[PDB]
């Protein structure tokens, strides 16, 4: 499954 | 904000590129960093498979636990860089005085390709011992990994090739086989002007 339809935080996608 | 268990705390983490342009002059790229200036959590079930899987795997190594020890690092990897010398440094705190055995496994498709382990010893330290280790050698499938990545015609290439590479470093007690730390890497490339960056999760079942 592509990493982006995972059960993640929103902070996985958001580069600080 | 720490990757720090009860026992073992990882101060700093570096992977890079150093260029020797001449027996005086170093220029010195780090590709990801921790330490040079709550944790949210992940759930374990859902990286599972892009870690090795079976007897003495991440699934395995989380069940035997404490679950306090295992954390998930999402690196935003700095890949812009122009004699060389690919190393990793790490520094480690403890409360106490131990013999410890640190693993790195490095993974393509949630596989195993390497494995590479350290025993590292203790130094006092301030009241506390202190475990390091400095400028160990990239393996050559790490250093041929950083080669293609580069190579590859696109960025949008770059994270989907990124999403498949993986390390999982293991720190265990070597005299009571306790894990003192377990930390699971992720990757996608930096788009940062300030520098690679990274993101620390708690990972939990």
């Amino acid at each position: 499954v592509p990493m982006r339809k995972r059960q993640l935080p929103a902070s996985f996608w958001e580069e600080p | 904000r720490s990757v720090a268990s009860s026992k073992l705390w990882m101060l700093e983490f570096s992977a890079f590129l150093e260029q020797q342009q001449d027996p005086d002059t170093y220029n010195k790229h780090l590709f990801v960093h921790i330490g040079q200036s709550y944790l949210e959590a992940v759930d374990i079930r859902q990286i599972y498979d892009k870690f090795p899987e079976k007897k003495g795997g991440l699934k395995d190594l989380f069940e035997r636990g404490p679950s306090n020890a295992f954390f998930l690092v999402k690196f935003w990897a700095d890949l812009n860089t122009n004699s060389s010398f690919y190393g990793v440094s790490s520094q480690y705190e403890s409360p106490e005085n131990m013999i410890i055995t640190c693993s790195t496994k490095v993974c393509s498709f949630g596989k195993q390709v390497v494995e590479k382990v350290e025993t590292e010893y203790a130094r006092y330290e301030n009241g506390h011992y202190s475990y390091r280790i400095h400028r160990s050698p990239l393996c050559e499938y790490m250093i041929n990994f950083i080669h293609k990545l580069k190579h590859l015609p696109e960025k949008y290439m770059m994270n989907s090739v990124l999403e498949n590479f993986t390390i999982l470093q293991v720190v265990t007690n070597r005299d009571t086989q306790e894990t003192l730390l377990c930390i699971a890497y992720v990757f996608e490339v930096s788009a940062s002007e300030h520098g690679a960056q990274h993101h620390i999760y708690r990972l939990v079942k």
